[PDB]
């Protein structure tokens, strides 16, 4: 097994992905020895080789339609062994908890692509096996399953999806309760974390983006006393760190767009809940910033300053 | 190619399968669905009854705001120009259309409720202003504070009258009463510093502004400057969240008649597979069959004598 893998003939055919029958079968040869825990070391050295081969016809799975069964894969005969075995073969590697762990990291923005594949089809040899995988990686058996989870929230937006998931059961015991599981330990590790902690490291950091509790009201809430330590501190460094933004770096460049949505969400929140930082934004000169926001490019930098703007007004006359 | 669902009682049964044929249907099986475990009765299709009873009052509230009214009576066929265009011959996903109607309809909430709160603010603010600017002329006290004045708003000179008798009756003539004429009315009653309260009881009653100083706005010297540059920022507020909404109104207009008609075809095949046990006993045949898309057309165009031809 190990030999023929880094051989060649063997191994060229299997990375054509053109040739349908021929790849199915050497993909099963490969997945059905991985079946058997000793040839699942060997397999994992040429990883490499092969597992891009397999996001491809996953990936090629998605663009195509499922509403004829033409020669090319769709959800005919010939398509459901090619799906079912690409990601069965995933599966098995990802028994061993470390390779999983790996495997999420190097390939991350490859694997996102797996929730898709579980939305637009409708078939239960898809859909499951695409929950399994995710599952195991976010299992805490993992090392660095904190990781894992923090990766697939914050960039990838795991969790939003399965919350959709979750509604369109289809009808298979096990594949409903993967979904279920997999619902609870993605929500559960990101919320549990300390709101201020949270809050503060991406300040620190000025790598703020939008995560499920910046968006709630009741992080904000608990929040608003700790900033407290010369006339709300905290909250008048995150209205520093928006004026600079703008200005140092320029304004409508990608990187710096990010942060300010996502900074001008949060400061909203607070003045909403608090009147007395209305103060701070005078102080500091927020205040001008926000009305700047207003003129630039990106719909959703707009949108987020017109609801700072509208915060602060609301409080101004009464 | 595309999966066509077709339901009857058995009896109809042959009448039907002759009408299909004629059309251009293929590979036509009669079936129940129990083979088709997902696409039969369970707790699944329920819950995707629910989904679209959801996108049913999104789409009713979203058109309320937009000041479009619901066009219903529904294309769902692809026999038709607009059944082609509005409604796609491929398959639907229902994760999609609930995603894309959640985002829409949070905006909106915001969107609606900012500006009445930005405007409200605006309106009353350009009436004060008049007010305090008439008010402190009418002088030697225009930032005074040993000096009781009474700038208000009432609705019309005649509501004024009625005022002005509560206060003759009630507090002496203690007054003196001006008014200006705006577009509403300016009233100025004229006071001691001491006799406030029992003015204020007379102006709550008869609905009437009359606050001791209009406006909340007052910090420079003078009052109005303060009040003027406010104003200067509730207009150009109010006007950006109005772009934001014509710009999204012009762009969704067309969706939601996309996904409102879609989604009604959604609840058809759920209806017609079976997804609740009274389907089943009101028609117990449900079939399965394969239509070319390219002929996907001439199914719909007859919709079937007591026959249900919508299909995917």
């Amino acid at each position: 097994v190990e030999k023929l893998l880094k051989n060649n003939n063997l191994i060229n055919i299997l990375q054509n992905i053109e040739q349908m029958d021929t790849c199915y079968v050497c993909i099963r040869l490969l997945q059905e020895l991985a079946v058997i825990p000793e040839y699942r070391d060997v397999i994992w050295l040429h990883e490499k080789k092969f597992m891009p081969t397999l996001f491809k016809i996953l990936q090629r799975a998605t663009d195509s339609q499922l509403a004829t069964r033409i020669v090319a894969t769709n959800s005919n005969h010939l398509g459901i062994q090619l799906q079912y075995h690409s990601l069965l073969l995933i599966w098995l590697l990802t028994f061993n908890p470390v390779f999983a762990n790996e495997l999420v990291q190097k390939y991350l923005s490859d694997f996102l692509d797996l929730l898709k594949l579980v939305k637009i089809t409708i078939k239960e040899k898809v859909s499951r096996l695409c929950i399994s995988i995710i599952l195991q990686c976010c299992s805490t058996r993992v090392k660095q399953h904190k990781k894992v989870i923090k990766q697939l929230l914050l960039l990838g937006n795991a969790l939003p999806t399965v919350q959709s998931l979750s509604e369109r059961k289809y009808s298979d015991e096990e594949l409903r309760q993967d979904i279920s599981n997999l619902k609870e330990i993605l929500e559960n590790e990101y919320q549990e974390l300390t709101s201020f902690d949270e809050y503060v490291a991406e300040l620190d950091s000025k790598l703020l983006c939008w995560s499920p509790p910046h968006v709630d009201n009741g992080f904000w809430s608990d929040n608003i006393d700790e900033f407290k330590k010369d006339n709300y501190k905290i909250f008048r460094q995150l209205i520093e760190l928006l004026q600079a933004k703008v200005r140092n770096g320029d304004v409508n460049a990608k990187q710096e767009k990010i942060i300010i949505q996502v900074a001008l969400n949060d400061i909203t929140h607070v003045v909403e809940l608090l009147p007395e930082s209305i103060d701070v934004l005078d102080k500091t000169g927020g205040k001008a910033d926000i009305m700047e926001l207003l003129n630039h490019s990106d719909s959703r930098v707009k949108y987020e300053a017109l609801k700072a703007t509208q915060a602060i007004i609301g409080y101004t006359f009464k | 190619m595309a999966l066509v669902q077709f339901y009857i009682p058995q009896e109809i049964s042959r009448d039907s399968a002759y009408t299909l044929g004629q059309l251009g249907l293929v590979q036509f099986r009669d079936l129940n669905s129990k083979v088709r475990a997902f696409q039969r009765t369970f707790v699944n299709e329920i819950r995707r009854l629910d989904n679209v009873e959801r996108q049913y009052r999104y789409f009713y509230s979203l058109l309320k705001k937009h000041d479009i009214k619901l066009y219903e009576g529904d294309t769902d066929k692809y026999l038709d120009g607009s059944g082609e265009l509005y409604v796609p011959p491929s398959g639907s996903v229902i994760d999609d259309y609930v995603r894309n109607a959640s985002y829409l309809e949070e905006r909106l909430i915001q969107m609606e409720d900012a500006t009445d709160q930005i405007e409200v603010q605006k309106n009353d603010l350009e009436q004060y202003r008049f007010i305090l600017q008439s008010g402190d002329e009418f002088i030697a006290a225009a930032i005074g504070a040993s000096v009781n004045y009474v700038t208000g708003v009432i609705a019309r000179d005649k509501v004024a009258t009625l005022e002005q008798i509560l206060w003759r009756v009630l507090r002496g003539n203690l007054f003196f009463k001006t008014v200006e004429i705006e577009q509403n009315a300016f009233i100025v009653f004229s006071h001691g510093d001491l006799i406030i309260k029992r003015i204020r009881k007379i102006a709550e009653s008869l609905d009437a502004n009359l606050y001791d100083v209009d406006s909340s706005n007052e910090g420079r010297s003078q009052q109005l400057a303060k009040v003027n540059k406010n104003l200067s920022d509730l207009y150009t507020v109010l006007k950006t969240t109005s772009t934001t909404l014509e710009s999204e109104l012009y762009a969704i207009a067309k969706e939601l008649d996309s996904w409102f008609q879609d989604v009604t075809r959604e609840k058809a095949i759920f209806e017609i597979l079976n997804k609740s046990n009274y389907d089943t006993n009101r028609k117990i045949l449900i079939a399965e069959g394969w239509i070319p898309r390219d002929e996907l057309a001439t199914l719909q165009a007859r919709l079937g004598e007591m026959i249900a031809r919508l299909g995917i």
